[PDB]
């Protein structure tokens, strides 16, 4: 194997952006939070851009609000650094982007359009695109020496890297102006849409295209995506013990390799290290003998053999990933016996990641 | 207390929802197998273009045709329909507006993709309309083509809007035939022909969304079917012992005695590790039971499926179908 050393990465202030990538549901958000907290405890001025924090986690951080903007997290006075946090508001980041490029006056029209409000702001990939936008804003205001980026959940970890350019290309389709705001073919398509779709809706849509007055969206997605290639960017891929999460991690590491983008390593989350050395087979047999003859001793034996089997599966999964990627550093994080919903649990998690 | 009231046996349309990653696709497939046993014919439908059925069965992407994908017990048959929204849109233009020519022109420039993407409501009309068409289709003898239709449905955060036919039709051209068929779709969804099952895991968010989805769907007067708790694990401890272990109390002298009996003596570090191993197990079971308790609020049938220890393969689908069958699903 290899040992990922998140501690040295976090402590080194030439690393300005840390992106937590992986499937959804593998521990990205809590991992991002543990990393941002530990970086503050190392003395850095950190902001964590969380996407979907658990209600309780967001409260431990004081960001259970609707703001679309970072707030200081109160930590113990001894702490040399500063932890600030926010939760991406997809719709509000869309509003800010629209105003930034159309201006506040035109923005009142765009923001009032019911097609913008009900369709445009919930298209596929809006969440990745606005995460990248918000990241752009954070970089430009130079309000922090460290930005830790949670990334939105998806069954597909590469969505973070691919959905934004994809959505941009959709927004720049010729079909917007031609079909909503003549030719034999385009005239056919236009007729079809007019005959199938509601008049109110087509009016709102053509209004939206007119007002926005944008290849604008793809160009934005490209510029913002290049930020991920500035010196000082680190990706951390997080995966659970499961085969699916690991496979998404592998896909993602592959893409990072092809693009020569810095991969810090893999966080292999939710493991079950053995605390007792009793072999599995022994464990089973011993319990079966007791089964033939105080239930408690047999049950403890079955707990332990079950855990042992799970550990075997985990070890062989990681061995697969390490075989395919012998160059990728790893840190294994055991499943902790409590929920990660308070600054104290964040501290125990960060202890697991940093060592 | 039963997981499958007899009324669910007369349901013709089963919609399987649940939060992402809880196993909608797996369970919708096992449910289809369960209802297909005994020489019946059931259609398994997915609606999101995700080719999840083909992925589940480890086969290449399925085309827009109903095709036999699995044999059920005693000669039953499960067909698969990965609904293709673009083809469904073309079908719609030709059948209801005789605009097949325009439609085939749109396919050439990517315009059907555009129209389905831009209008969310049209999309849901097409999908729900196709579902209704498969539910009500009759053969040469005026008999139903399918004994049941099982839909791998959109997830809990979208299922209520997905089934919101009135809102879907709101953004379509007024008059014409679409509004005629939409009344029929709403009737089907609100009848005793339909049921929505919600898959959940014993984790906080899947349960929270299960509860919220059940609430939203009851306000719409859509029929709830079962909550299906997926990937259960064995407690291995009796309730009193469990409760004690979740607090750190294990009464080791008893454990040392049991081990001594079993011909095994452990060093003290190993014994301490074994004690820690069962406390953590008990903390996990206790947390799961606490989450589970939140479902007790609903007067909804509850089904339970085990964890398949390795990756879900075809034999696993049959194992899960057997568990449903043993719980009364039929
Ligand atoms: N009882 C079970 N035991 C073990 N693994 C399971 C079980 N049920 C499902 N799985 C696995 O759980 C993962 C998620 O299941 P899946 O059936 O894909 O869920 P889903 O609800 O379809 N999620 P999505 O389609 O992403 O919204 C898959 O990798 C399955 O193979
Ligand atoms: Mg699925």
């Amino acid at each position: 194997p290899k040992t990922l050393d998140m501690g040295a990465i976090l402590a080194d202030t030439s690393n300005r952006v840390v992106v937590c990538c992986g499937a959804g549901g593998v521990g990205k958000t809590t991992t991002a939070a543990a990393l941002a907290l530990r970086a503050a405890e190392y003395g850095r001025t950190v902001v964590v851009l969380t996407i979907d924090p658990a209600k309780r986690l967001a409260q431990a951080l004081g960001i259970n609000d609707l703001g679309n903007t970072p707030q200081r997290v109160p930590l113990a006075p001894e702490v040399p650094g500063e932890l600030h946090a926010m939760m991406l508001d997809m719709r509000r980041t869309f509003d800010e982007m629209v105003m930034q490029y159309s201006g506040p006056e035109r923005a009142q029209s765009i923001l009032d359009n019911q097609f913008y409000q009900t369709v445009a702001t919930s298209l596929a990939g809006t969440q990745e695109y606005m995460a990248m936008e918000k990241l752009g804003q954070l970089l430009s205001q130079d309000r922090w020496d460290l930005i830790v980026v949670d990334t939105p959940p998806s069954r597909n970890a590469l969505d973070f890297l691919d959905a934004p350019k994809r959505l941009g290309s959709f927004m720049d389709s010729r079909l917007w102006r031609l079909l909503l705001a003549i030719t034999g073919v385009m005239g056919l398509a236009m007729k079809a849409l007019s005959t199938v779709l509601g008049s109110q809706m087509l009016a709102d849509a053509a209004a939206f295209v007119q007002s926005l007055d944008a290849g604008g969206f793809r160009e934005k997605a490209d510029r913002t995506y290049a930020l991920l290639k500035r010196r000082g960017t680190q990706f951390v891929v997080v995966s659970a013990a499961e085969p699916d999460a690991l496979r998404e991690a592998s896909f993602f590491v592959d893409r990072l390799s092809q693009e020569s983008m810095p991969l810090a390593g893999l966080v292999f989350n939710r493991t079950h290290p053995m605390l007792c050395a009793l072999p599995i087979e022994r464990a089973i047999d011993a319990a079966e003998t007791l089964d033939a003859e105080t239930s408690l001793a047999a049950a403890v034996l079955r707990i332990h053999a079950e855990r042992g089997q799970t550990a075997k599966r985990e070890i062989r999964l990681l061995s697969r990933f390490t075989g395919a990627n012998p160059t990728v550093p790893v840190v294994g994080v055991p499943s902790l016996p409590f929920d990660v919903s308070d600054l104290e649990a964040l501290r125990a998690l960060a202890d697991q990641l940093t060592t | 207390s039963v997981g499958w009231p007899s009324r669910l046996s007369g349901v013709r349309l089963h919609l399987v929802t649940g939060k992402g990653g809880t196993g909608k696709s797996t369970i919708a497939a096992a449910l289809a197998l369960t209802l297909a046993a005994g020489g019946r014919k059931v259609l398994l439908v997915e609606v999101e273009g995700r080719q999840g059925i083909a992925q589940l069965f480890d086969v290449p992407p399925l085309p827009y045709q109903e095709l036999k994908i699995a044999t059920a017990e005693r000669g039953g048959q499960v067909n698969a329909l990965a609904i293709d929204i673009e083809a469904a849109f073309l079908e719609y233009l030709d059948m209801f507006y005789n605009l097949g020519i325009a439609g085939r022109a749109m396919r050439r420039i990517g315009a059907v993709e555009f129209a389905t993407t831009i209008a969310p409501g049209l999309r849901d009309v097409l999908l729900t309309g196709k579902i209704k068409e498969t539910v009500v289709r009759l053969d040469k003898n005026k008999l139903p083509v399918y004994d049941a239709i099982v839909v791998d449905a959109p997830p809990t955060g979208r299922i209520a809007r997905f089934l919101d036919v009135t809102k879907a039709v709101s953004d379509l051209a007024k008059g014409g035939p679409v509004h005629a068929q939409s009344e029929g779709v709403v009737k089907l969804l609100h009848s005793n022909q339909t049921a929505i099952h919600l898959v959940t895991l014993l984790e906080a968010l899947p349960v929270q969304e299960t509860l919220e989805a059940i609430e939203e769907l009851a306000q719409m007067e859509l029929p709830i079917g079962s909550v299906i708790v997926n990937r259960n694990i064995p407690a291995h401890l009796e309730p009193q012992d469990l409760a004690k272990a979740a607090e750190g109390e294990v009464d080791a002298d008893s454990v040392r005695a049991g081990l001594l009996t079993a011909g095994v003596k452990l060093p003290d570090a190993d014994f301490a590790g074994l004690l820690t191993e069962t406390i953590q197990h008990a903390t996990r079971i206790t947390a799961r039971a606490e989450i589970a308790q939140q479902l007790d609020a609903l007067q909804v049938p509850r089904l339970e499926l085990p964890t398949v220890s390795d990756g879900v393969d075809l034999g696993s689908l049959y194992e899960l179908s057997e568990s449903l069958a043993q719980q009364g699903v039929r």
